[PDB]
């Protein structure tokens, strides 16, 4: 309802601190600055003292230009809270430019900048320039005006940790390490005293709160009167920026602008420097009166407009005169306020006695701001008196005079060139405006393709719809029907081409776009991102050879002979293909752990082409290794084996021939085929969730090689679940087998049940039982013996398996003595193990 | 000398509208 | 333009090219 | 929209380009 | 004397069958062809149900391309007798290409191909292609041009048996399974019916013999007249291939020979198609005449050129005529090859009667393609005689005619507008060109602001010098001082910028160029050849990551904002880096030769840097392996086989900052491991003087293999190979003790030599006995130079009796320190003894046998 | 499937030719 | 017209005129 | 005679008269 502000305000006019420190005293305990405050050209600001917390807000703007010896700006403005930007400097409210010693911005108390924006440029030591969310401080409707450049941020300024407030919004937003930015909730943006305590909407930039509950606004929402904030000034008082004043006070106050002094004039409840349209200042300079003849015909000299600041000078100018052509060369960094500053400046002009010229403009959207213009007399035309409207190299000019505005051009002709976003059709609107009323421009006065080649020219829009999508192909569908000649019912769709010859057909573009944000194809000579397709007059196309389960972006445009300017395009739609077939699993490695456990590991280092719901591991016994007949055993024993252009004629012929006219795992299940003896698995396979990168079997047969699958399968789309009734599917990946072998069983179980005997000079006989399931077939039996004599060496013999058991045991002829016998079986796997010793005696008497 | 299709579509890229010119 | 596909790729091509049914 | 092809590939591209007859050699 | 040919003749001109079988009607009862006969692109020849037996000879080549549904070629030519081949295609006189259904030729009556070779391929079902020795078909001279390939010859042609039929070169001479092929005896050379029945030489390819006994040729060898053959045409007529004709016939006897037909001109007895060099053809074509101007030039009609495919029609033109203007309006930004096609169609043009106009062209870089233009007569000029050269609205027109290249426009003015890349100074080159000889161009004729709006105009030259070059880096120094600000106020400094802020900085270009002839720019959409440095205001740049000892190219240009016209760029230059460090030797392989030698082999596939001044080889003797104490022997004896976007950048930021600075300043102020150092020859024999412990050598740069000597028996050598390069004069004084790096890195290779041939051998062995009851004893000496430690000694013995087999005992290396002896107890008798050692290299060799007698009581 | 297998494998086929096989 | 960057810069200036914006 | 601009103008002006600037509002 009603709310006092903190402390009684001591206002003082616009202030400028110049050339040395002690001038800061002029700013001492001013509560509010009624105008702009600037500090510049202090050769050494280090001797400063007595920061000024009593200052809270400034109406117009702040500029800090070439102040040296200053470390942090907060040392001058402890409690600057809001910048109102009533009057604005070239669209900017805060400027901190070309200052070497400023390494800390420091404005922690600042909350809101009401208008315009901030430029912080060429301040080398000013680290932490980009570590503030200016967009919350600025006015939400148009926050474009921010510029942070050349602040030595290359490598030196990388101390971004700051108090991290700490990491909010992906930033440790801070005024250097000492303080972090004080955000406000969206309900009370830039009107909060802390992170949670929203202030009253009658205040601006927060409020003071005390134990007494006597809350007080830091700055009033709209105006103030007797230190009380209210939405509007009371009767009998005139508003002056942020407070209400008496008639005499307004008559004595002043605003400095355009390097000139303006004394306020009370009118219609406000104190204004210039009488509004149709009014003029009184001879005594105390009131505004209606202009004789309805409006005052002030005239101003022509010139050059190099920035919005210069355009401010033309305010109130009705007639522009002088042989010099009125040149507009505004160069903004895409700023927005240009259309507002210029509208304030030149809008009053109704005719330009001279010629106009729009040259090298950057960021200028249109000439619509000449709201009152009606004639370009062109008395002296520019360029040898040939032209009266000159438009060159305007990188962003996109539309000419406002809707059904008329400007009579008396002498000379137009000249439009190199305006990338001004299509020719817009230029043609000037035809009825020239005094000569030509039906066409002389070909030397309007470039045909240098104008509007980048910006989207006048064109309708095509509805494009997606009919179907598959693994590798998709079909498009242009809904907006084209027609030839007379349509017989216009406005039932559009895109009418007068001549059948004119229309060549629709052209479709598409290319991979995972993020779905690719920009259209420009006219750049070598922009090859988009896969342009061939014209199709039927409006349907089948994109082919797509990558399954990937996002695509596509759009359409009409192609016709260049004489036909009618054209249309579609928006950049997007779609994603169907899953398709998953890729093979990579890095399958098989390692033997024991005689009966294999250990498979893998990793999916390839695109899944969908969502792989389940893996599938399968191991099937390959037939055991076998002894080849020609093996030379017992003469070539082996210890181990476990290592398992010509066409030019065709071209010359074609050139003349043509002449222009004038293992088959289709389906799977969990399975475990135990052996006949129920001791080992013949084939083992199990479905696994996508968790596993490794799996170990068990109960595998000793010394046998197993082929290993690894298959990944994708989820089933509803269409493929039923549509592909009995064919293909192919929902599971391909694979390549991997082979591994179990090791040679235990450290035993080679031979057993050994015994020795003799007939009754009898020969010695040795018997044994062959192994029941050795590491592969036994290739040889080795029989060894040693005499019971010290330091002896064991003799041995070899037999190739042979019919050893024919005589129930191998026969031996040996001399007199006592011997110990040993035997081992040897298989294709490798050398076996000997059995325990046994003894026999030879004792032929005479 | 002479030039034809092969030097118009093999020795260098060409637009599909060109191939349409060789059809009765 | 032109098209070329074989096997299951051709099957998918025909599936997309004919949203309605196609006889055996 | 760039049909780089040679020999049989180019012949196939021609065939897919138009099903009609090809050239009017003095006819 | 002379004979009539077969039947009355009825020639038909060159023909072509395409797109359907019904076109075959064109052959109806033709006797001969006065040109080539080509059949192709019939997608199905099966429906055909007729033949053309009356066709007998073809004056020019036949080509059968991509005809499908045709299996037996004979179905079309029952009696094709001779292929006169008067004119060849690509040097061939018969082509049968890619007929995916052809299985058989069947030209039984074919007997001669008077010129050119034969090419037959890609007929994936054609058998019998190889079953005729073509050289007996072709001319009687060297015509070895035949080429047969890919004719499905793999296995399927089981019907190659043929009726046999004549056989030569181990194969039958047969067209197919039933059509055998017959030669002629050398007495005719292809004018014969069988092996003996040959006809008059006047006939070519065959003859018909009547029941009356008369003989008639099926084709006249030289010429024919009124169905009668002879050697030469009668006077008052002109020869046309086969038949002499009257002039009024020759005038209409055209031949194609190219996309445009040429008429026949009766000339001194021959119906030539186009007149010989330096001769014009009369407007009535009744005769040729010498060129009236000495030179003859082909006239052509003027017309718009909408695309490259339309320009190719202008090939061979020299004079453009007609009131219409030659409008070059190629909108297609075809890119690089645009110049190629435009040059082909117009390079030969010399004179233009009705002026030239270049309009709305996109990719047209320059008008250099008028390589021979000398006069734009402009008799009818453009636009009501106002203009004779009309260049308008070209996005990329950069140069007018090349150097010199006078054009001498005769009538009318010129017109130039909206040519952004065309600098006006280039247009001024035409001032001395116009016949009117004006001193300057009015703004109405050449736009002051519409031309060169984006072109590099008035370029100055920058002196680039490179201060220093390293192994992989170099530095550049733009010598030409540039006054970034206005002098304020001295003179000189040719290049100057009116505003410091308008000069972003120099930009340095460089790229690898083995030939040093790369150019600054090429006619390409965007050639990514050049590496581009970032804008650099300082004026000195340091390139990095350069491949050493490689030739480079580089040049410098200024990068000014769009609105500033002062700019400069240097000429392209070359420099080469330093030799750096050479790469490693490749595939070093070492193999043993004996117990005393090794062969080391290597190559240098990897590229060097600098020149290979010397190879280096070194061998370090690795300490011999020895027994591990925890191992055992005589229980595990060793056999031991041995181991081993273009987008010109936006200056919006700079421009906006510039203008904001101007405004702000206006407002502020107010008036009142084998380091290479050891790489040198070195040899070190062991104290024993028998083998090298360390051996090294420096070798010339062309010895890819080396062989060692005096090596230790059975030891591992650490082979070592290195490449080196010479040192640059600056290097040898810049380095003191630290840089070096003159030699490459090494890959140690280990080899083990071989065991000594005679291996470990025991010597001075003897039996012994105490007090001669005690056990007998044996003593011997360990081998002098065994292959490593003798881990065990083995002694074998046997009784001198039949029954007892050889017995042996094994003892470790121990127990021989006492007297180097061993003992054993034996019974009465006499024995034989033998001994050998065994080492970590394997079993030793057996010594000579001993003997002993034993006789205790 | 019918001869489509060869009308669009052994030689390329255009959009209309492929569409022609729809029911 | 009175500004420095329109007295110097374009239209050029002289030291005599320059020493007017600073004298104190 | 003089033509400096931007920082060049700033520095040249500073050198030409380093005795402080007259400034406004006074
Ligand atoms: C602050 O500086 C002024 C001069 O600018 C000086 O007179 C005063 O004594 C200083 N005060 C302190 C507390 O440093
Ligand atoms: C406010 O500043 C003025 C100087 O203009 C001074 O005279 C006065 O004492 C100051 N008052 C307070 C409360 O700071
Ligand atoms: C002119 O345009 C305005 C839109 O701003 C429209 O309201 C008005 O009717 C138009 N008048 C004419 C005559 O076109
Ligand atoms: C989609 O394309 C089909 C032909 O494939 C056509 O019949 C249909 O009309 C198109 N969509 C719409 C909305 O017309
Ligand atoms: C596009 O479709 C929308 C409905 O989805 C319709 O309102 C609109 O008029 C259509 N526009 C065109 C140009 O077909
Ligand atoms: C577009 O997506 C790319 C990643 O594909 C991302 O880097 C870029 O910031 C995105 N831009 C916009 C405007 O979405
Ligand atoms: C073997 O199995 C163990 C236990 O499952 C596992 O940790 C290990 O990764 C497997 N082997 C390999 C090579 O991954
Ligand atoms: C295993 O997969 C299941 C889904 O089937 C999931 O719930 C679980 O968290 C996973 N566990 C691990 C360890 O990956
Ligand atoms: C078949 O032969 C007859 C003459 O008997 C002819 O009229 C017809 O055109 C021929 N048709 C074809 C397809 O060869
Ligand atoms: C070469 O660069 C150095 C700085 O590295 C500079 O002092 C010298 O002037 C340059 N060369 C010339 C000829 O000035
Ligand atoms: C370039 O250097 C040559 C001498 O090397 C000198 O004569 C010439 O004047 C120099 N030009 C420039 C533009 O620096
Ligand atoms: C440069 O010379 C090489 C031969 O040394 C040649 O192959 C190459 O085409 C040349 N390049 C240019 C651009 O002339
Ligand atoms: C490479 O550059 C050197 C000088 O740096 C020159 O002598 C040599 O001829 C160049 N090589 C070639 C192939 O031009
Ligand atoms: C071994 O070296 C000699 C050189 O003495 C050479 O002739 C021979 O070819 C070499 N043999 C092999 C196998 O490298």
């Amino acid at each position: 309802p009603t709310m006092r502000l903190s402390q009684n305000v001591k206002p003082c006019k616009s202030m400028d601190i110049r050339n040395m420190v002690s001038h800061f005293n002029q700013l001492e305990n001013c509560t509010v600055i009624e105008g702009f405050l600037l500090i510049d050209l202090i050769n050494d600001a280090s001797p400063l003292n007595r920061s000024f917390p009593k200052l809270t807000e400034v109406t117009d703007y702040i500029i800090i230009y070439r102040v040296t010896g200053l470390h942090s700006l907060s040392k001058i403005f402890p409690n600057l809270s809001v910048i109102r930007g009533n009057k604005l400097f070239d669209g900017y409210a805060l400027v901190v430019y070309s200052n070497f010693d400023l390494m800390d911005l420091g404005l922690h108390k600042l909350r809101s900048i009401t208008r315009g924006g901030v430029r912080i440029e060429k301040n080398h030591k000013l680290c932490y320039d980009r570590t503030i969310d200016w967009l919350e401080i600025l006015a939400e409707n148009e926050t474009q005006l921010v510029v942070l450049t050349e602040n030595g941020k290359e490598k030196e300024c990388r101390l971004s940790k700051c108090p991290g407030c700490q990491l909010h919004n992906n930033r440790r937003l801070c005024w250097n390490s000492k303080l972090c930015q004080t955000k406000c909730p969206e309900k009370c943006r830039n009107n909060c005293i802390d992170e949670h305590t929203c202030c009253s909407q009658d205040c601006l930039g927060g409020c003071v709160i005390d134990k007494n509950g006597n809350e007080s606004c830091i700055s009033c929402r709209n105006v103030s009167f007797n230190n009380i904030c209210m939405d509007s000034c009371p009767k009998g008082y005139y508003q002056f920026d942020s407070r209400c004043v008496t008639a005499n006070e307004c008559i004595t106050l002043t605003k400095f602008e355009t390097n000139s002094v303006y004394s306020g004039i009370p009118y219609n409840g406000q104190c204004i420097t210039h009488c509004p349209t149709g009014y003029q200042k009184s001879e005594n300079k105390r009131m505004c009166e209606p202009c004789p003849g309805g409006k005052c015909d002030k005239e101003c000299s022509s010139g050059l407009i190099d920035s919005l600041e210069r355009a401010r000078e033309f305010h109130g100018c009705t007639i522009i005169t002088g042989t010099e052509p009125l040149t507009i060369s505004i160069k903004r960094e895409s700023g927005a306020h240009v259309m507002d500053e210029l509208k304030y400046g030149l809008a009053a002009v109704h005719k330009i006695q001279s010629s106009l010229m729009v040259h090298l403009t950057y960021g200028l959207k249109s000439l619509k701001f000449f709201q009152s213009l009606t004639e370009i007399s062109g008395d002296p035309p520019m360029d040898a008196d040939k032209y009266a409207l000159y438009v060159l190299d305007n990188r962003d000019l996109d539309e000419l005079w406002g809707p059904n505005q008329t400007v009579f051009i008396r002498k000379g002709g137009v000249f439009f060139h190199f305006n990338p976003k001004l299509c020719v059709s817009t230029i043609n609107q000037l035809l009825p405006m020239l005094a000569s009323k030509p039906k066409f421009f002389e070909k030397s006065d309007v470039g045909a393709d240098s104008n509007g080649n980048r910006g989207s020219c006048g064109t309708a829009v095509l509805n494009v719809t997606l009919q179907s999508v598959g693994a590798n192909s998709a079909m498009l569908n242009v809904t907006t029907k084209v027609e030839i000649g007379e349509p017989q019912k216009p406005s039932n769709a559009t895109i009418v081409f007068k001549d059948p010859r004119a229309f060549i057909g629709f052209v479709f573009y598409h290319m991979i776009d995972p993020y779905g944000n690719s920009t259209k194809s420009s006219d750049d000579p070598c922009d090859d991102r988009w896969k342009v397709s061939s014209p199709e007059k039927s409006g349907v196309m089948v994109l082919s050879n797509l990558i399954p389960y990937t996002n695509y972006s596509y759009y359409v445009r009409t192609m016709a002979i260049s004489s036909e300017l009618t054209n249309a395009e579609s928006d950049v739609k997007n779609f994603r293909t169907n899953p398709g077939r998953p890729s093979k699993v990579t890095e399958v490695v098989a390692t033997a752990i024991s005689d009966s456990k294999i250990n498979v590991t893998w990793s999916y280092l390839d695109k899944p082409y969908g969502v792989l719901t389940r893996y599938f591991i399968k191991a099937k016994l390959i037939n055991r290794p076998t002894r080849n007949n020609n093996r030379d055993y017992c003469t070539e024993p082996l210890v181990k084996a476990m290592e398992n252009a010509g066409m030019e004629f065709e071209n010359a012929l074609q050139n003349f021939i043509f002449v222009p006219n004038i293992d088959d795992e289709n389906t799977y299940k969990d399975e475990e085929d135990l052996s006949s003896n129920k001791q080992f698995y013949e084939v083992f396979a199990k479905e696994l969730p996508p968790n596993q990168t490794h799996f170990v079997f068990e109960k595998l047969r000793h010394f046998t090689r197993y082929a290993i699958f690894v298959v990944a399968c994708r989820e089933e789309i509803p269409s493929e679940k039923l549509r592909d009734t009995s064919f293909k599917k192919s929902l599971c990946s391909d694979y390549d087998t991997v082979f591994q072998t179990t090791k040679r069983k235990k450290f035993a179980d080679i031979v057993m049940d050994l015994k020795v005997d003799l007939e009754h000079e009898s020969p010695v006989r040795v018997r044994w039982t062959p192994p029941v399931d050795p590491n592969g077939e036994i290739v040889t039996y080795e029989v060894a013996y040693k005499l019971q004599k010290p330091d002896q060496v064991e003799e041995k013999k070899c037999i190739p398996a042979a019919d050893f058991n024919q005589t129930a045991g191998y026969l031996i002829k040996l001399n007199e003595g006592l011997y110990s016998f040993r035997v081992r079986a040897n298989s294709i796997a490798g050398y076996g193990d000997f059995t325990e010793v046994e003894h026999i005696k030879v004792e032929p008497p005479p | 000398d002479f030039r034809g299709v092969v030097d118009s579509c093999c020795r260098n890229s060409c637009s599909f509208s060109t191939l349409r010119a060789y059809c009765d | 333009n032109s098209l070329r596909a074989c096997g299951p790729a051709l099957m998918d091509m025909l599936r997309v090219a004919c949203p309605n049914g196609f006889n055996s």
